[PDB]
């Protein structure tokens, strides 16, 4: 067997994994953080209505 | 380089055990025999990931503000609310220990499993060639010694809480009397309740090692056997699956620790 | 030499049979927990207690069987 | 054969002896035959259809109801509408304001 | 060599089959406890007291099999 | 004298198959008692009487295999 | 022969029976999740977290035999 | 030498048993999806997401056994 | 000589257990289709679609087993 | 695998990460969260008092 070939196949398999992670795993996270900074803002706006 | 694949798969499964007596970086051709040969790779990577846990959270805890939080600070308070909401679900006592214990177990056991995702030859190559170390394997939780060290750590907590919160009088009743009640059954009950207590932590640590060892070894086998052009079609579907296992085995070690420490006292 | 080498086959039998017994036994018991949890969901922390009561009885016999299998491999063999 | 009633609180809709029915059950379509073991269901909006003695064919549309079966008897307690709209709570809203104004 | 070998094998079949019996037999019995728990939860302390009676009979026969398994390994050797 | 070694194995398979049959039989039979107790709990000492009348028949053949396998292990071996 | 080939046969028995036990036990448990999730489709986050409590206990005991089966092939043989 | 024939038998036991557990556990699990997809046919996009979450757990231990059976036959034997 | 002969016994156990896995697992999954079609006959072209989605997962493992049983019998032989 | 002195070494690292997390990380984070949650309740009370 060729050892540097194993590192080549691992690179191709990592690149294809990253490209899945970016399109199916990361956006659910940046969705969640963004939608918990939406909630906070609404509550702070509600406090201004309490202030009025 | 005379790597046969049966030997390539061999050398990858060898940790950096080193004897206190000789203080010598052993290699896979001949393993010495003594207890005192710390697995160098596991301690160093475990504390470096454990430091990275504490350095990140302190760099936020020392500043975190009740305004609109920043986009980094919000990712830390999401894990804080996830950990506290899971504690608050399954534990009502006053103890200041359970909540941070549950946090460190989640975030550290998560970081330990995450190492298994990296390409299996990346760090082991650099350590042999650049440094010159005889071996490396870089997943801490894919070795028993760390997982039994955590699971016996939680067992000493299980005994401390059952003594403290209900006393030797109450702990001696529950170990003898249940589950058959009558004093006629006490001799049998001492076997059943004693081993069941130990069965809880032994399942904790060997669940975590059993998953992680048999996921690292799959990347070692796929790397060792298949030719480079073909590895990605069996590697990529497995890394996509093991992202699920690294989370669930960190979440379950958290959850069952809470459940065992919580059901110990109440 | 065949004396110890068969003992690994003795522990394989003993703790393999325990693995089918305990996993199916908790799988049945846990199924009646989740269906109980969907009929009375305000009730889960009651029933889960009960699940942890009886799961402590289910695993006790398989876990000595696994423990005695581990003993044959590491101690005896 | 068995004796079918169709009734509502307002009226008897039908009564007579019946050789079989097809009736639209809560979980799926149903047929009832003589001596069928006792049975209880709500029924969906739609047709119940009947064959009277001598197999004469008769269809009745029902807004809904409850079907039940007993030895020798089938009775369908039909009602005027779904009632599940409950928009008639609004009809109580002016009952308040007209009292206050 | 192979007298001492086969005794450990004889204990593996004895404790392996007993771990299937004790685990599966409480899986069935404890799932029927849980469904009577879910149907009438205020009644749990009564059924639990019936579960511990019945469960004592189920294991009683597997636990003389386990006791002879530990005898065959430790005592006969 | 090799004869002793198989008789422990022949007692092991009677007491393992007895422990499976006598544990899963009382698990199925006792689990229908507990749903009968969850439905009609003023009946429980009526149903315990029928449970003990029926549970004596589940244990007719297994207490004989435990009976003769425990013989083979001690009297004959 | 007899050293190496039996150790693969021991690992085959350990990690084959764990494949039976952990698959069927989670098939049984996972069907009650999907029945509860069809009855109460607002509950699925609550039931899946209960499912993750229960599935942890089912898999733990087979995962003893999975990790030790891999030990017998790679570390022993 | 003869030894290499037991290595195919060891893979055969390990890989066939993992085909028992991976096929029946998905059948049990999958039929419970169909039963709930028959009920609530507007929820087929949601239940079919849960099925892939729980189905991922069922076949996991069977996937290790099938992977080690291929290693034994081709790589070792 | 046994290096020919055992390979047919090694393939018989692979294509026996692959046949018990694929036949029971499709029978359980196919029977739940047949009730839902009897209850909801408007939905058959729907349920038949999801039955064929779910059926291809049940067969993923048993066709590894039968393809290796054909390979072991004829190629290595 | 092989039991080892690593089991004690990891037990030192485990306790010390729990002690520095218990003092330093957790109390200052949860004081900061609860200090926000408390104010939201204060705003709601103010709205009630205003109406009355």
């Amino acid at each position: 067997m060729n050892l540097n070939a194993t590192i080549l196949g691992q690179a191709i398999a990592f690149v294809l994994f990253v490209l899945f992670c970016m399109k199916y795993v990361w956006p659910p996270l940046m969705a969640a953080i963004e939608k918990r900074q939406k909630e906070i803002a609404d509550g702070l706006a509600s406090a201004e209505r309490a202030h009025k | 380089e005379n790597m046969t694949p049966q030997d390539y798969i061999g050398h990858h499964l060898n940790n950096l055990q080193l004897d206190l007596r000789t203080f010598s970086l052993v290699d896979p051709q001949n393993p010495p025999a003594t207890f005192w040969t710390i697995n160098i790779d596991s301690m160093f990577f475990s504390v470096v990931l454990g430091l990275l846990f504490l350095v990140l959270f302190r760099s936020v805890a020392k500043k975190a503000t009740s305004g609109v939080p920043g986009k980094f600070q919000t990712a830390i308070e999401l894990v804080i609310g996830f950990v506290n909401g899971s504690v608050k679900d399954m534990y009502h006592g006053k103890s200041k220990l359970i909540a941070p214990l549950a946090l460190t177990i989640f975030v550290w056991v998560f970081l330990m499993n995450l190492m298994d995702l990296l390409p299996i030859d990346l760090l082991p190559y650099i350590a042999e060639h650049v440094l010159g170390l005889p071996a490396l394997r870089v997943v801490p939780s894919a070795d028993v010694n760390v997982t039994l060290s955590m699971a016996l750590g939680v067992f000493i907590l299980i005994l401390f809480y059952s003594i403290k919160m209900k006393g030797i009088g109450g702990f001696t009743k529950e170990l003898t009397l249940q589950p058959f009640n009558h004093w006629a059954f006490i001799p049998v009950n001492l076997i059943l309740e004693g081993v069941s207590l130990l069965s809880k932590p032994v399942s904790l640590g060997l669940r975590l090692f059993g998953n992680m060892y048999a996921g690292e070894l799959i990347f070692i086998l796929i790397a060792g056997l298949l030719p480079w052009w073909s590895q990605w079609i069996l590697n990529v579907p497995w890394a996509i699956f093991h992202i699920l296992i690294i989370t669930l085995q960190a979440f379950i070690f958290m959850v069952l620790t809470i459940v065992y420490l919580s059901m110990a006292s109440e | 030499n065949l004396n110890m080498d068969l003992l690994y086959m003795a522990a394989a039998v003993m703790m393999g049979l325990a693995a089918i017994g305990a996993a199916i036994g908790i799988g049945i018991l846990g199924g009646k927990f989740l269906e109980g949890a969907a009929r009375q969901p305000d009730l889960i922390p009651l029933l889960r207690t009960q699940f942890f009561i009886v799961m402590g009885l289910v695993d006790a016999i398989p876990m000595i069987a696994v423990g005695l299998g581990l003993y044959v491999m590491f101690a005896v063999a | 054969t068995y004796h079918l009633d169709v009734v509502s609180a307002e009226q008897q809709m039908f009564s007579g002896l019946v050789e079989k029915i097809q009736v639209t059950g809560s979980e799926g379509e149903l047929g009832i035959y003589p001596g069928h073991a006792p049975l209880l269901t709500a029924i969906k909006p739609g047709m119940i259809r009947i064959v009277k003695q001598h197999g004469h064919e008769e269809f009745i549309y029902l807004s809904g109801g409850i079907l039940e079966v007993q030895p020798g008897n089938v009775t369908v307690l039909a009602d005027t509408a779904i009632r599940g709209q409950d928009l008639d709570e609004a009809r109580a809203m002016e009952a308040k304001r007209k009292a206050e104004e």
